[PDB]
């Protein structure tokens, strides 16, 4: 899948860079212990962020994480709209409308962090409907 | 004679009568302020028995002294072991002294004379201090009235008595009063010549009327003067010590004695030294005070710490018990009170106002007090005070109460920013590469989960499990919270790793939570335990300092030192050596060019798993034969071995000066046309190889001549083919010349040419 | 056609009628929650005028839509410049859609389709998204009911209308509705072939019904969609900006505009950026907050500092005026408040309780507030508070009062450890070696002279007179008082020097007195002025990177870089070059050995005082002649010059391939015995030297042959003496062979042999 | 004089060491400005002390300073004894006796610093008699 080609790309980058070598080592050591590669993917992107070094190729690959979260936000939005039209409480409906507006604005600025922070609240609100 | 101690006389010439039964002043004389005295007193008062001082004379304002000779006619040696301001003799300000007159002084082992401001003091330039004194840099002499050997001028204390200078052959060893050289062990003068048992002084050590080099037990040294049995020193000590066969006053540093065992045995490094501070009290605010009290292995008196802010622990951490109370106040930069390694029991004998045996105020940096996991500190009694210092949490004070045994002596009024992590953070996952380590732990959320401001992670190399959490240093980086992650499972387990860590080094790791400082009740957070993680072992560094010395012709000893970066327990050194054939240019080209132009230029390499032998003794080689060596070092044996890349050295065995000649004689044949053909076989184990052979051929009546036959010349002519030969018997001697050098000439080969 | 903005419709199909007069949606369509709608509404409602979107479509719960084709029959391009979650198209959950049907969509410049949870939605696998879309990584399509080119299978939106796929030769440039390739600047479809003025889309930029690569002024870009005159953007801005010929929404960082000059000229680096904090307020306690407010060149709202303890000055020191008050409280590690480079005027519009425009509490570390020698900080109004912070002395607060213009707004109740040195310490002597400096100063005694505990001396390299006394860093060592020295003169003038200081570097020096902290009134002591001392200049380091490249036969260019350690202004580089005769072995031995064995091996050196020329062009040399070069570098000219030890390079000029032949013909003579003697003269300016000459001699009928005549052969035979010659005319050509190489053959020398 | 041979000895040491070179430079720069070499000698000994490095040869030469102060203390003692026998006040006499005892004890321990600190008080007391 897309993760496999991402591993291949990071492998090719590793042949030229140390950072990618460490990334691939992390992927392998998590794989061998029976854990979701995507959880380690988000964690490793977070580690890259906190490192703060430019390291442009690796961060550009991790932009795949931005792609994945951007797709996920669509499902979150759709759930929130379904709840808003079918919410059991008016206050829940107003909160859902506020969350929808926040999601649209966050995408407008193209900010991934706000997208994450808002999809969390989206799932929290969706809990009530189901 | 009789020995005495040293005393000083002041304005009472009566006391001076005590020296009639004296022979040596085990100390220093002194006379001064004899105003009451008159010339009628000392004009004839004499004490000839005196024969030698040990520290120094002196005089001052002695009114009446006409000539000092009337007092010490026999004084001979002023050891000057103890000096009155680097001055052995000191005369000063006596107007009645016409002349020193003392005509027996014969050595001043130390210091220098000093005479000044004396009227009527004659006979000064006539005293050859260079001869008597041993160093005359400062014979300070000013403001004064100023037959026998002369040094341009005759030298004499008095016109009636000169300096007792004798021939130089007597040396400092001294000479009789009549001027005869004495025994070497004697000094100044001897009653009999060459008799160590008949002289007054003693260069090294006096003994029972003899001049000797040391005292015999039980009679040891004594202030490097004389010899006294053990009981003498014991009685003096009872009212002194014993050490290095020397009954010295007090033993040196790092030593101490026992009442029964007078000898001061070495102590345990820190020797017991009770320190009574000024009025049994003191204050510490700067490193200067700590240095001033450095090394006080024990204390007696309360100590107060009021300091600003390693050095302290160097100057502190020496005491097990403090007689008085200890107090810390206003020292705002006290990270923790663990500068007192030894401190074990505050005796609390001296108690502070209110009966307090401890006190802490205005010191809001006391991260901790002691490593209470081990430190068995105790307190005898007394209350405690920790107001305005709640930076340390009340749990630590409770631990104080339990360990100190002060449960019934404390109240909450002893305590007042608080940052005691009330929860615990458990690591959930850690893996170790050869230079990088993973970290994961439970995702702690404070009850106000919004508050969390990212975890903080610390680590440092810990070759031994010491860990000084809260001391400082170390500490590296921080992390941010992963995300709320909503609810059950899939919390994302916040984590972090490191990259640049050396292989095979224990690492101490712990993570603390950096939570927002909420002024209201704060869920301080979780402080993870301290864990030790040791990274993996990678391949070592190349073995270092390889030198392939040669000790025997066919044997080689190779010495190498441990690799600079073992990066793993060196299981065993793997050594590969291979024999190398000589260079093609050293085996093909011709090498008989006159004016020698000799060119100046599975593979189971025999190997051994040398274990712990950093210098190998290779065997089975060939003298001066090419050899390629290689030093494989590994830190792993049974599994895939991490044998680092080897170093290299092309050692050449030392040549044999037996297997480099032409083994056996030289084969030859003769022709009727004055032509002779030669033939021979080279040794099969030469010094590496034999490239050329030195020939030498002679005829009777003629003289020997040499021809060169190389390997190419040998093959082309099947050896050699001599031409231009005169009739007569011949003689040929040939010596092989390997790369090492010329070997041995062959047996004279005889024939007719 | 007509252009419009973008709008979204919700549960009111009435609004949809507004698109009848529309051609392009300068935005994104949207339809959702059409529950009130029924199939009777949209079965024939159409708006064919629509021809191109710019951001994205969408649909949701559209009850009634039978076929989307009935709405956008002419829709051709979805630029997808702005994406609805990286999705250009988005269909979702309509049960009435039998088929998309839209038979004109021809490109999706960005994003990817998305269709899901739709019943009756047929004709999905028959839509060749690879052809239309540009990237098909995620055409997420699930939970659905699922003549013209086939790609194993025919592709068609409907059995009545297929995909409008045309030959690949048309490329993305597009093709007519009839399937004819269009102009390159066109996209999707063109009403006429190869006519940029007759197509609907435009790959680069639409313009007045014409497909073009940019817009002409005054018509600039516009959201990379179309071209509009300046007045359009101006009107939009009035209610936008101008930059890089692009009427973009807002200008990038480091830029700003003027109302009259719409174009945003570059600012002065820090551009005006008013920051309205949360509720016009905030608190700073960690570097995170400062970074969150990084670069706020201007501020509007009070700011409160309560921080623990360079980075701050990076995130601060950006504002000239703060609308609200500023407050510092409990930040007990504030060495000084100089983190506010720009801070000029606290407006004090927002005043704290009690009408205070400043506040300092529990911060007894404020060594100072600002460099008031220069900082012109002002305050509009408001009281001040500095209680519990008397670590800074009241003189600084008085300076606050004067400079801030708050004389009638302050009282002693604003102030409460005090260490203001009330005296001044004057340096009495300072000398400067090349690496060591002496220091002496007046012997300050506090009135309680016993108190003094030794002076403290600080210094640091100061290449520019900045000096940040009280900031931190720097600071080195301390001294002890000399001695009481009693009275008049001869006080001994306490001093100190330093050893390891680099030459020619300004050094800032000052000495403060470390006096005992007497709790009663303390004579704080003297704090010496801050002085700048520059050590002397020593000889420089050797000039570096000298490379003696050759650019011309008799010319050499030498390139060198400034010495690594100038240690003194480099007055001028001194360069010495000398010509070196060739090696004796290169001038004595023979060099004609066949199978060439050529050996492979006042002194006013002409000098120039090269000034500032790091690379010299030496002139007057000789091609390929030995030369010893040298680079003397000095930082002192008129007096004894400190010319460091020079580097070296033995540059060899590049050879001349004209002055390396045998100048002139070859002299010769003939003998009757078939012997010929040759003679010649070598050039006096060869390529360094000519060691051997290549001869070539020929006879008619025979062929040329070569003989070598070295200098030794030349001298012995006066040149050459040919032997073994057959009768007949001869011809000889000789070429000199210098060290550079073979030169030129001599003119054919003819004779009979 | 003794100072000249001390300069020669420090010069010979400098030929082998840098510290002695700096010492000689200090001596020269003080000489050229018309100042007492002995004041700079005491100051330079103090600087060596504060440096705290073992540097045994240089400190051993500076032991000449100990010699000089030890000689000076004799004059100080003699003045104090003259004052004590001829002091105008009983309290001055008791203070002089205490100072004499302190001087003797300080020499007994062979401590130069105490000798300096006590000769200062000696001169202070001698001021009163004259």
């Amino acid at each position: 899948s897309e993760l496999e080609e991402i591993k291949k790309l990071l492998e090719e980058l590793s042949k030229t860079d140390p950072l990618a070598k460490d990334i691939l080592w992390v992927i392998e050591v998590r794989e061998e212990d029976g854990h979701d590669p995507e959880s380690e993917l988000v964690f490793i992107r977070q580690y890259l962020k906190t490192l703060n070094e430019p390291s442009p190729a690796r961060k550009l690959i991790e932009s795949y994480w931005a792609k994945k979260v951007k797709k996920k936000a669509f499902e979150a939005f759709m759930k929130l709209m379904d709840a808003l039209f079918l919410a059991k409480d008016p206050e829940i409906k107003k909160k859902a409308e506020e969350l929808i507006k926040k999601l649209k604005e966050a995408d407008e600025k193209g900010d991934i962090e706000e997208l994450e922070k808002v999809v969390e609240e989206a799932e929290e609100v969706y809990e009530k409907v189901k | 004679g009789e020995v005495c101690p040293g005393m000083d006389i002041r304005n009472n010439l009566t006391r001076l009568h005590e020296l009639e039964n004296c022979s040596v002043i085990e100390g220093h004389l002194q006379i001064l302020l004899m105003f009451k005295t008159r010339p009628e007193d000392f004009r004839d008062l004499s004490f000839p028995k005196l024969i030698m001082i040990t520290d120094y004379l002196l005089l001052f304002r002695v009114y009446g002294l006409e000539s000092l000779k009337d007092l010490f006619p026999n004084l001979t040696v002023i050891r000057g072991s103890r000096l009155f301001f680097n001055y052995a003799l000191v005369i000063f300000e006596m107007v009645h002294l016409k002349e020193l007159g003392l005509y027996n002084l014969m050595n001043i082992t130390r210091g220098s004379v000093r005479i000044e401001k004396n009227n009527e003091l004659c006979y000064l330039a006539t005293i050859d201090w260079s001869r008597i004194l041993d160093s005359v840099e400062d014979n300070y002499i000013v403001l004064n009235k100023d037959n026998c050997p002369a040094t341009v001028v005759e030298r004499c204390w008095t016109h009636s008595h000169c300096q007792k200078v004798c021939p130089t052959i007597c040396k400092s060893h001294g000479c009789t009063a009549e001027g005869l050289c004495c025994h070497s062990e004697c000094l100044g003068n001897c009653s009999q010549p060459d008799d160590p048992t008949k002289c007054v002084a003693c260069r090294n050590f006096y003994l029972d009327g003899r001049c000797v080099e040391t005292c015999p037990p039980p009679y040891y040294h004594f202030q490097d003067w004389r010899c006294v049995n053990f009981s003498f020193c014991q009685d003096l000590h009872h009212k002194y010590v014993i050490h290095n066969n020397k009954c010295i006053p007090e033993c040196p540093s790092g030593y101490t004695m026992n009442s029964s065992n007078l000898l001061c045995t070495p102590c345990l490094g820190p020797c017991p030294k009770v320190c009574h501070l000024l009025e049994g009290e003191k204050t510490i605010d700067s490193v200067t005070s700590a240095q001033e009290l450095r090394g006080c292995t024990v204390i007696n008196g309360s100590l107060i710490i009021n300091i600003r802010g390693a050095e302290l622990e160097a100057n502190l951490g020496l005491i097990e018990e403090i007689s008085g109370y200890l107090k810390i106040r206003r020292s705002y930069a006290l990270v923790s009170l663990s500068f007192f390694r030894k401190l074990r029991l505050i005796r609390g004998e001296t108690l502070e106002i209110g009966n307090y045996s401890f006190y802490a105020l205005d010191n809001q940096n006391l991260r901790q007090l002691w490593d209470w996991s081990k430190h068995n500190l105790t307190i005898t009694q007394g209350k405690l005070f920790f107001h305005y210092n709640p930076k340390l949490c009340l749990s630590e004070i409770h631990k104080m109460e339990e360990v100190s045994g002060t449960k019934g002596r404390q109240e909450r009024n002893d305590i007042a920013q608080a940052s005691c992590e009330n929860e615990l953070l458990k690591f959930s996952y850690i893996r170790t590469s050869f230079d990088k380590i993973l970290l994961r732990w439970e995702p702690y959320w404070p009850p106000d989960f919004r508050d969390l401001l990212g975890f903080m992670l610390f680590y440092k190399e810990a070759p031994y499990q010491n860990v000084t959490e809260f001391d400082g240093s170390w500490t590296v980086v921080d992390i941010d919270p992963p995300l709320r992650s909503n609810d059950p499972k899939s919390q994302n387990h916040p984590g972090w790793l490191m990259r640049g860590l050396k292989p095979w080094t224990q690492y101490a790791i712990f993570v603390k939570t950096l939570v927002t400082f909420s002024d209201e009740r704060r869920t301080y957070g979780a402080k993870s335990d301290i864990i030790y993680v040791q990274t993996d072992a990678t391949n070592p560094s190349v073995p270092l300092d390889p030198i392939s010395v040669s000790n025997s012709s066919s044997q080689i000893i190779l010495k190498w030192k441990p690799p600079s970066d073992p990066n793993g327990n060196i299981t065993h050194y793997l050594v590969f050596w291979e024999r190398q054939a000589e260079d093609s240019e050293l085996f093909e080209l011709d090498y008989c060019l006159k004016g020698l132009k000799l060119p100046s230029r599975e593979e189971h390499r025999p190997f051994e798993k040398v274990v712990n032998k950093e210098s190998l003794v290779i065997s089975g080689l060939r003298h001066f034969t090419g050899y390629r060596i290689e030093l494989q070092a590994c830190n792993q044996d049974t599994p895939e071995e991490r044998c680092s890349v080897a170093a290299y050295v092309s050692a050449r065995t030392m040549p044999e000066a037996k297997a480099d000649d032409i083994v056996g004689p030289v084969t030859h044949e003769i022709f009727e046309n004055n032509v002779v053909h030669l033939m021979w076989q080279e040794p099969k184990e030469p010094n590496g190889l034999i490239v050329l052979y030195e020939v030498s051929y002679r005829r009777y009546g003629d003289e020997e001549l040499h021809l060169c036959v190389s390997r190419k010349h040998f093959a082309l002519e099947r050896g050699c083919r001599l031409r231009g030969l005169s009739p007569g018997n011949y003689s040929v001697r040939i010596r092989a010349t390997s790369l090492a050098g010329n070997g041995s000439w062959t047996e004279p080969t005889y024939f007719y040419v």
